[PDB]
């Protein structure tokens, strides 16, 4: 089946990503990115308080159902 | 309140 992921926005928004385990989370951080309208260069992914990268996946990282994901952003200096 | 729900597919 698929497992239901929830990505938290610093706004109060609520995100309920339906994907695969075995789904990339690339592609779960560019979607979110392309509905912001941004670069996915500017923000930044953190779970369990540690940064995800471009080679992860939720059977990788042992991630759970409703597992929430935090949605930061790079510092412009 | 606003709710977003994205779905993503990966094909292997």
């Amino acid at each position: 089946d698929h497992i239901n992921l929830k990505v938290a926005g610093q706004d109060g928004s609520v995100v309920q990503f339906k994907i695969k385990r075995h789904t990339p989370l690339s592609k779960l951080m560019k979607a979110y990115c392309e509905r912001q309208g941004l670069s996915m260069r500017q923000i930044r992914f953190r779970f369990d308080g540690q940064p995800i990268n471009e080679t992860d996946t939720p059977a990788q990282l042992e991630m759970e159902d409703e597992d929430t994901i935090d949605v930061f952003q790079q510092q412009t200096g | 309140d606003t709710a977003g729900c994205i779905v993503i597919s990966d094909s292997e």
